[PDB]
C-alpha cells in the first residue's frame, strides 16, 4: 500500500539522478545496487497492475542506469525474469519488459534469448492486446537489427517520460 | 519408481543415499525418461567427485525434444558450481556434443564470464565448431550486447579461431566494434580490448556507398569518441605503442571514410547532462581531433557555422567562458597543426 509511491516518487527518480549523467556511476555502491534490485524483484516476485508496471520501469532503469555496477549479477538476474514469465507476474506489460529487453539488447538479452525465441513464443497467444507485442517481440528477435541505444541518453530519456506518464496516470 | 520420490525428499530434507539412488537411476537406464529429468534439472542445485557422479547420470542418459534445453541448463550449472566442477562440466559437455541452437551463444556468455581458464571455452568453441557452421555470430552476440570481463575472452578467441582478422602491419560486426570502443571509454587489458578493436575495425569495416547510412553514422561517432577518450590516456610502453600505431589505421580510416563518404563524417562533427555541457564535449572532440590533421577546410567549413549558431543560441549569456579555453584553443594557428592561414581559418 505504499511501495507504489516510493517506486514512483523516490526510487526511480533516485536511480534516474545517480545513474544518468555518466557513463560509469561510482557514486552509489554495490551493496546499495544489490538492495534495490532486491527491492524492485520483491515488489515483482513475491500484485495491482499499476505496482506491476511501476516495477518493471524500476527494474528496467536499474538495468540501464546501474548496468556496469551488475558486474556477476545476470544469471540469477536472468533467472528471476524467466520466473516473472513463467508466473505470468505482469500478465499485462510484462510483454512490453520483454520488448524492451529485446530492443536495448542489454546483458540480460543474450541469456533470455534462448527462453523467449524456442520456449515463450512457442506459447499461444491468449488476447489481441498480447498478440500484438508478441508478434513485436519476434519481428525484433530475428530481420531486425535496429541499433537504437546511443550513449544512454535516449534510454534515460525514455525511462522520464514514462515515469511522468505513470505519475499522471496513477492520481486520475 | 519409488527411488525418485526418496531422491526428491531427501533434496527437500537438505552423496550417502542420494549417491546410490543416482547410481541406481544409471544401471536402470543402461540396460533398456522423461518424469526423470524433473529431479535431474534439481541436481544441480543438489549439489551446492560428487558432481562428477551426479553428472555420470546425464552423461548416461544423453546418448539414451526437449533435448535442446539439455546443453543451457547443464551450462548454467558452470555459473553456480564450485571452481573444480567446471572441469567436469567441460569435459562432459566436450564427451557428450556428439548426440548433441542459437542457446550455444548464451553458452559463452556463461562460459566466458564464470571460467578464467581459457582452456575452457576454448574447448568450447572447438567442440561448437564441429556442430556450428558460423561460431562466429555467436561471440559476436557476446562482445556487442554482453557485459565486460565477457568482451575480452571472447575478442581473444574469435581472433584465435580466425586468424584473418588481422590487417597486415555485418550489423553485428559493427555493433561489436561499437562495444568494443565503448569499453575503452568506460576505462577512462583496458588497452589490449582498444587495439582489439582497432585491428578488427581496420580489418572488416571498409567505407562505401553500399553501407548503411545509420550504421556508418553509428561507426564514425564512436570511433570519434574513442579518439577522444585515448587522447587524454597516460603515456606507457603499452601506452606509445597505442599512439604510434593509431595515426597509422583510425587516421587513414577517418581519411577513407572522409573521402568516400563525406556526409556522414560531416553529419557526426555536428553539434545536434546539460545542453551546455553537451556542446563542450563536442567542442572537445573536435579539438582532439584536430592534431589528427583529420579536418580539412571542406569540415571546417561545413562544421563551424553550427557550432557557432548552437554556441550563440543554445548555450545561454553565462560570459561564454567555459567554452574559451576550448574556442581559444582551436582558433590559433600556432597551437593547431592545421595548415590554415587567418583567411583559411
Amino acid at each position: 500500500e505504499r511501495r507504489e509511491g516510493m517506486l514512483l516518487n523516490l526510487l526511480i527518480p533516485f536511480v534516474l539522478t545517480v545513474g544518468s549523467g555518466s557513463k560509469d556511476s561510482p557514486w552509489l555502491e554495490q551493496p546499495e545496487v544489490q538492495l534495490l534490485l532486491q527491492t524492485v524483484i520483491n515488489v515483482l516476485l513475491p500484485l495491482a497492475e499499476s505496482t506491476s508496471q511501476a516495477a518493471y520501469l524500476a527494474l528496467k532503469v536499474i538495468l540501464v542506469c546501474f548496468e556496469r555496477q551488475l558486474g556477476s549479477q545476470w544469471y540469477w538476474l536472468s533467472l528471476q525474469v524467466k520466473e516473472m514469465a513463467l508466473r505470468k507476474v505482469g500478465g499485462l506489460a510484462l510483454w512490453d519488459f520483454l520488448d524492451f529487453i529485446v530492443r536495448t539488447r542489454i546483458p540480460i538479452f543474450v541469456l533470455l534469448r534462448p527462453f523467449i525465441q524456442c520456449k515463450l513464443l512457442a506459447q499461444p497467444a491468449e488476447n489481441h492486446e498480447e498478440l500484438s507485442a508478441r508478434q513485436h517481440i519476434s519481428d525484433q528477435l530475428e530481420r531486425r537489427f535496429i541499433p537504437r541505444p546511443l550513449c544512454k541518453s535516449s534510454l534515460i530519456a525514455e525511462f522520464n517520460s514514462e515515469l511522468k506518464i505513470l505519475k499522471e496516470a496513477v492520481h486520475s | 519408481a519409488s527411488k525418485i520420490r526418496y531422491l526428491q525428499e531427501y533434496h527437500n530434507r537438505v552423496g550417502t543415499d542420494i549417491a546410490n539412488t543416482l547410481k541406481y537411476f544409471s544401471q536402470t537406464l543402461l540396460s533398456v525418461y522423461q518424469g526423470l529429468y524433473v529431479t535431474l534439472v534439481t541436481l544441480l542445485d543438489l549439489v551446492p567427485d560428487l558432481g562428477q557422479s551426479i553428472f555420470y547420470t546425464t552423461t548416461c542418459l544423453l546418448p539414451f525434444d526437449v533435448l535442446s534445453t539439455l546443453p543451457y541448463t547443464m551450462i548454467s550449472t558452470l555459473a553456480t558450481f564450485p571452481p573444480f566442477l567446471h572441469k567436469d562440466i567441460i569435459e562432459y559437455l566436450s564427451t557428450s556434443f556428439l548426440p548433441m541452437n542459437l542457446s550455444a551463444s548464451s553458452m559463452l556468455m556463461i562460459a566466458m564470464q564464470y571460467t578464467s581458464n581459457p582452456v575452457y571455452h576454448c574447448q568450447l568453441l572447438e567442440c561448437l565448431m564441429k556442430y556450428k557452421q558460423e561460431v562466429w555470430k555467436d561471440l559476436l552476440y557476446v562482445i556487442a550486447y554482453g557485459p565486460s570481463q565477457v568482451k575480452p575472452p571472447a575478442v581473444q578467441m574469435l581472433f584465435h579461431y580466425w586468424p584473418n582478422l588481422k590487417p597486415p602491419g555485418l550489423v553485428c560486426a559493427v555493433e561489436a566494434v561499437i562495444s568494443l570502443l565503448k569499453e575503452a571509454e568506460f576505462h577512462a587489458d583496458q588497452r589490449l580490448l582498444s587495439q582489439f578493436g582497432i585491428w578488427f575495425l581496420v580489418s572488416l569495416c571498409t567505407p562505401s556507398e553500399n553501407t548503411p547510412t545509420e550504421s556508418l553514422a553509428r561507426l564514425v561517432a564512436m570511433v570519434f569518441q574513442w579518439f577522444h577518450s585515448t587522447a587524454y590516456m597516460m603515456d606507457d610502453e603499452v601506452g606509445s605503442l597505442v599512439e604510434k600505431l593509431k595515426p597509422q589505421f583510425v587516421t587513414k580510416w577517418l581519411k577513407t571514410v572522409c573521402d568516400v563518404r563525406f556526409d556522414v563524417m560531416v553529419m557526426c562533427l555536428l553539434p545536434k547532462c546539460s545542453t551546455v555541457t553537451q556542446l563542450k564535449e563536442g567542442l572537445n572532440r573536435i579539438l582532439c581531433l584536430i592534431p589528427y590533421n583529420v579536418i580539412s577546410q571542406s569540415v571546417w567549413e561545413c562544421i563551424m557555422p553550427e557550432w557557432l549558431e548552437a554556441i550563440r543560441t543554445e548555450v545561454p549569456d553565462n560570459q561564454l567562458k567555459e567554452f574559451r579555453e576550448v574556442l581559444s584553443k582551436m582558433f590559433d594557428i600556432e597551437l593547431c597543426p592545421l595548415p590554415f592561414s587567418m583567411e583559411e581559418m
